[PDB]
């Protein structure tokens, strides 16, 4: 499971996480027109870039039951919402009425994870439909 | 004249009241639990003996 946001980082905002999640070679661009520009996981050339300057970078961050989770939050089948830190989804004591499970995004965006004991990619969300066959009948036309 | 005259003689204040009071209260409570425990034992033991007898 690959989960992907988008986020908006500043310039120090952006070096951290380039230089955390190693980046070689490839230039960021920024709303003012200023680009910052690393080369083999070197900062070679900036272009003006001011402060309160946002760059927009994706980030992809692989989901899985076993791997621990930055922040997420999980829903009872009552109604209960609780958030958890740094803990695993299968780490949770009380799986058993745990229905939802979104991740928290930093950005207080929400995406859903964990939708009724499964990963939300393995559930299929059936839709809704009469069960009927075909209608295999020939009728009158008016013309 | 007549007998009403003596209640203005002897200033005389007739006061009435009535109090009618309703009240309902309505309470719902509702509540959930859940409880988990998780427990681990291991004991080890050793014991030695010895006998002599003579007859």
């Amino acid at each position: 499971l690959i989960i992907k946001h988008q986020m908006k980082l500043h310039l120090n905002e952006l070096v951290d996480w380039a230089w955390r999640n190693g980046v070689t070679s490839e230039k960021f661009h920024s709303n003012n027109g200023s680009y910052v520009i690393f080369d083999h996981s070197a900062v070679v050339e900036t272009y003006i870039i001011n402060k309160n300057d946002l760059f927009n970078v994706t980030e992809e961050i692989e989901i899985t039951l076993d791997k621990p989770i930055d922040y997420f939050l999980e829903k009872d089948m009552y109604g209960n919402y609780r958030e958890h830190f740094g803990i695993a989804i299968n780490d949770l004591l009380f799986l058993n009425t745990t229905v939802n499970i979104w991740l928290v995004n930093d950005d207080n965006s929400h995406i859903l994870i964990y939708k009724d004991g499964k990963l939300i990619d393995e559930y299929m969300y059936h839709q809704f439909e009469y069960e009927a066959n075909q209608n295999k009948h020939i009728y009158p036309n008016n013309k | 004249y007549g007998s009403d005259m003596y209640k203005y003689i002897e200033q005389v204040t007739d006061t009435q009241s009535q109090d009618l009071g309703k009240a309902i209260e309505n309470a719902i409570e509702q509540g959930q639990t859940k409880d988990r425990q998780q427990d681990k034992g291991h004991e080890e033991y050793k014991d030695y003996e010895d006998t002599i007898t003579k007859s």
